């Protein structure tokens, strides 16, 4: 899915019944695959950054679909979690999908200086990961699949600073007149 | 309303349909006092670093199974910091927070019940001069399960009469312990605060057990899809936790 | 105080962070629904349990002036003199356009309209292909739409009754100078779905219209071969502006036109594929 | 702590950068309702 | 007077001999304000179950004895709670507390320097281009003591040049950094309180080391008695110790 | 009263010296134990008879700022022109550190961390290997961290959208310009006892990053051959600084390390040897 609308959205499978994870990505401002989001292309032509983070999370199914899901944020200084139990042990926040079909997590400003750079090169700022927390439990014909959305947004302490040039676009010959 | 939000530490928990809230004999979890005191060394409180959630392993719950039981504080005996600071010391005390999740579509139907009961000493299997070994009741973070296939050492075992709440008392009765149900066609969560209750004011964390849950399923599972198995899943928290009498590591 | 405050950059200050403690309601501010276009309000001292923090940064770099305030080359005219028929060949035209350089063009269409003033400056070049370069002297003219474009060195055009002049010598300083917001309109296009009156010309090329800009060299005839290379920078003060929208992904292919495809060149964007998404 | 500001020139566009002022925070993208 | 007691934790150090007591640059450990924090999350303080005194493993001091070194906080990477709670959490921040202690007869004679240097950046052994090592940085509570026989990986080594304070400027000009000698004839004991400083409120334990300590025996020990190699006791506590961003266990 | 004071510079006065008598007494100033780690605070009117005077010394140019507040060179670049291949060399990167020249690096490794504004000079020169020069432009401009890095003479990089550039020609003064104190803790790094997060670069390599200075020459292609060689000079205001330290015994080796050894070299300090300690 590298040129299409499916690289927005994951499956769901309702023939899995233990404790699995579902996707995994790095919480650095600037990079990929976050890099392209507005907060993301904004951030490229600075160099400093401070502040919290807001994800949301979208559910798309049945209206007699039901599930229960784990997000986690693990801070720096540890690889990355392979286990539930090992995930757990952090700053994490239990879903459960009901009327309402979105849910909204932060993830706290942990560092030991007051900025990070946006590019950072061999330094991490962390990871966050999700998992199955129960099972996808569906009523007879039904379709046993269903999708999920992320949204991404800065708290009301996010800042930016020391302008500079941003590395997400390039001129190679000439612009015709 | 249906709505419920609860955070404790780091985490927080969402629900959309629940049924009030338990509060175990209308007390709210405090500190220790000075007019109770016993010990005069300062005690040690972790705060946010241990009062948070963790969530055990989930159990599936099939047309044919009878129940499932835990014990406190011994199901948390590895979570991290609050782990290691329970056999880091020798005394402490600590409210808990439980929530029990297990949803399902709105064609299943199914009932649940579940309850807390305090200084719930267990039976022994046989007959004779016989007794209830210690690795048994301590099976940690995975809990007992009753079956029927031959288990070894018989003489040590425990009983697996669940209908005799597993000590020779008929099952109905148990609603006089704090407790809640769960009905499918209703709701799909069950809360349950409780404070810290025992006949002295601070005791060894390894050598007893305060609390213990019970999960008897009272009406059997039935639906005509083809999602025949549902987990369920428990998670717990430490409230005004503090320990006290620090020394080597006992493991 | 207010002198103090702008020295220091102290103004444009961002709120500090409470303390909060284990709570246990009925109001879940974690749940909403993002089918209503809004964006959720959640703070961090909603979820989590939090210190009492006394910020200290201010937003004061990521103003708009501040943004859009720097200097940007936006184009580059390159003049060879010629010792035969010199006075027929040896002069300049370009239409003006910001539209040329891709840096200053994708930072000022991040919005759709604009309101500003403008300052140039000029940083012109001699290159030597002789034994010495002798004395030069260059004249640069502004025509605005209408007045008559010079075809020739010796043009009647260059007398300059009306239009703006400037004068550079070798040994001088850049020229500078500043233009004011000179726009029919309230603003400038930079998107415009429309046509011309005769169903022609789809986008901004019928909008924008400033002008030209035209250059000779003064120097009557020598016996130097030079070749003379000026580049053009512009920054912007006073802006306003409106309406955002979403950066530039692909390399810009022509002026005024938004088209993106490229003979035998697949699509390219900043995305990097990875091999599993269970890793990160 | 503080400076000189004259101006010289007859003409506003003539003169420097202008005085940084808000952000006007209330955001109508945030919140594209009455 | 020459008596001095201190009292941390649950732990009580005495001596009858002692030169007063240092507090480098006259400030004294306190806890984080929120003039000066960056994170968020609430912090965590241990409190009595970590601010104690822990004792490290001794050393012999003969007639060819050159000197040792130490660093912290990684002495006490497995020294019960703190380490815990250093290993179990992302930052952290403490103050210390350093007494050494050695003792002797009235017909022995000898002089040690002893300082707390911030910040000390060692250099390498060989010449070309070549750094250091990790492993060798954090030797645990046993330290480093300078020696002659041939070492493994020659490469990634540090020098062995006591004299240019292992690090290229001449002993002698030490003095400025908060020291105390031990002179044989007058006393056994130093004492020396440092707060925490950095560019930072908070950083990373363990891959950054605030302070060191190091041992020179500037007079060589000598007496006419049987007793010829006399030991060295190091004794640390924690002050004020907090910590912050809890996850797994990194190890 | 005070900008007389400080126009002779007659601030920071020194204490005076007090007449004294003979003295006989239990108390002795003079006695005291070394082991504490103190300093001894004895005068001289307290071991000897003095006379009253009247000092007239100020301690004005041992101040932090008068110290550190010299100019002095950090970097050399010498760029080569060639006729060959004219638009892919004439080009230079440096990647910015005050840790190349051995004054100023001794001079600020006194201390372990410090805070201050910097200043900036450049002394461009010229060299003729040809019968003449002609017209020479040069341009540098500062590349933050994360920013892209040109790799040829004609890259789109040198549009300076908002990277920062300054221009230099012949016949034209020297550049200057001030810089903040960019850094994203309190304070810069010295000394550095740490690693990185892949347990690698041990020192101060990964702690300062600062970002790289580049320099292109704009004349177009020409017939001239020249070598141009600029110096950068390098001045600190506003200074503070924390936790004096030891000075440099021996000579550096390498940049970010403090090692020391040579190869074939034995150890070489300042201190001169005597025949015998009886006679001075
Ligand atoms: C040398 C004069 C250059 C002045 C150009 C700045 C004004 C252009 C504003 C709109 C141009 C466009 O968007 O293409
Ligand atoms: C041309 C720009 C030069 C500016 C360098 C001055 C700031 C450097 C401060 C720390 C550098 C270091 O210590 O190596």
């Amino acid at each position: 899915y590298i040129n299409s609308e499916n690289m927005y959205s994951v499956v769901l499978q309702s023939s899995i019944n233990a404790p699995d994870k579902i996707f995994s990505i790095r919480t650095d401002v600037a990079s990929q695959p976050l890099a392209t989001t507005l907060i993301g292309e904004i951030s490229s032509y600075f160099t400093h950054w401070t502040g919290s983070l807001r994800f949301s999370f979208m559910f798309c199914g049945t209206a007699n679909t039901t599930v229960k899901l784990l997000l986690a944020y693990t801070p720096p200084g540890i690889a990355e979690p392979t286990t539930r139990k090992d995930a757990m042990l952090g700053t994490h926040v239990i879903w459960d999908v009901g009327l309402q079909s979105t849910i909204s997590m932060v993830v706290p400003w942990i560092s030991a200086s007051h900025y990070r750079n946006t590019s950072p090169g061999r330094s991490t700022s962390g990871y966050i990961t999700c998992w199955y927390q129960t099972r996808l439990v569906i009523p007879p014909q039904t379709p046993p699949t269903a999708r999920l959305l992320c949204f991404v947004s800065g708290c009301k302490d996010f800042c930016l600073r020391m302008a500079r040039d941003t590395n997400l676009h390039l001129q190679s010959g000439a612009i015709a007149q | 309303d249906r709505i419920i939000q609860i955070t404790r530490g780091d985490s927080t928990i969402t629900s959309q349909d629940v049924a009030n809230a338990i509060v175990a004999y209308g007390v709210w979890p405090h500190y220790l006092s000075s007019k109770d005191a016993s010990a005069i060394d300062k005690p040690s409180q972790p705060d946010t670093s241990s009062n948070r959630f963790y969530t055990l392993r989930s159990v599936t719950w099939s047309s044919s199974s009878k129940g499932w039981w835990w014990k406190l504080p011994d199901a948390l005996k590895d979570m991290g910091i609050f782990g290691e600071n329970m056999f880091y010391h020798y005394l402490g005390r600590s409210g808990y927070t439980i929530h029990v999740q297990c949803n399902a579509s709105k064609f299943h139907q199914g009932t649940l019940i579940v309850a807390l009961i305090p200084e719930h000493q267990i039976a022994s299997a046989l007959h004779g001069n016989v007794n209830v070994g210690y690795n048994y009741t301590h099976p940690g973070e995975t809990g007992r399960e009753v079956k029927a296939e031959t288990r070894l050492n018989p003489d040590l075992q425990p009983t697996e009469e669940y209908w005799l709440n597993f000590d020779g008392t008929l099952l109905g009765n148990i609603t006089i312990f704090p407790h809640q149900f769960i009905n499918l066609r209703s709701n799909n969560s069950a809360t349950i605060i409780a404070p810290y209750v025992n006949a002295v004011p601070m005791d060894s964390m390894r050598s007893h057990n305060n609390w213990s849950l019970v999960i008897i399923p009272i009406c059997p599972l039935e639906t005509s899809s083809a999602i025949n198995t549902i987990p369920i899943t428990i998670s717990i928290s430490p409230m005004c936790a503090e320990f006290s009498g620090a020394r080597a590591k006992r493991q | 105080e207010n002198y103090i405050d702008e020295v220091l950059n102290e103004v444009l200050v961002v709120p500090n962070i409470n303390s909060s403690n284990p709570t246990t309601s009925n109001s879940a501010p974690a749940l909403d629904a993002a089918e209503t276009g809004h964006t959720s309000s959640v703070q961090p001292e909603d979820v989590i349990e939090t210190r009492y923090v006394q910020t200290s940064q201010t937003r004061d770099e990521m103003s708009l002036e501040s943004f859009l305030g720097r200097s940007g080359c936006i184009h580059e005219s390159k003049l060879e003199v010629t010792l035969a028929n010199y006075n027929k060949e040896n002069f300049t035209v370009w239409a003006i356009n910001l539209q040329e350089m891709a840096q200053i063009r994708r930072k000022f269409e991040l919005f759709t309209y604009t309101r500003f003033d403008s300052e140039i400056t000029l940083v012109p070049c001699i290159s030597a292909l002789s034994q010495d370069i002798g004395h030069i002297t260059m004249q640069y003219m502004y025509v605005p739409p209408g007045a008559p474009v010079p075809n020739s060195r010796d043009d009647y055009a260059w007398q300059s009754g009306t239009n703006a002049s400037v004068f550079w010598q070798h040994g001088q300083a850049y020229p500078r100078f500043s233009l004011p917001f000179l726009s029919v309109a309230s603003a400038y296009y930079m998107f415009y779905d429309g046509y011309d009156e005769q169903d022609q010309n789809y986008g901004t090329a019928n909008t924008n219209n400033m002008g030209s800009l035209c250059s000779r060299i003064v120097t009557e005839k020598h016996i130097h071969k030079v070749h003379i290379m000026t580049r053009i920078y512009h920054k912007a003060k006073h802006v306003k502006a409106w309406c955002p929208r979403p950066p530039r992904a692909l390399e810009y292919t022509r002026a005024h036109r938004t088209n993106f495809k490229i003979e035998d060149r697949s699509i390219q964007t900043a995305i990097v594929t990875r091999p599993i998404i269970t890793t990160a | 702590l503080n400076y000189f500001n004259i101006n010289y020139f007859k003409d506003a566009a003539s003169n420097g950068a202008s005085k940084l002022e808000f952000t006007q925070d209330p955001s109508k993208f945030t919140d594209p309702v009455k």
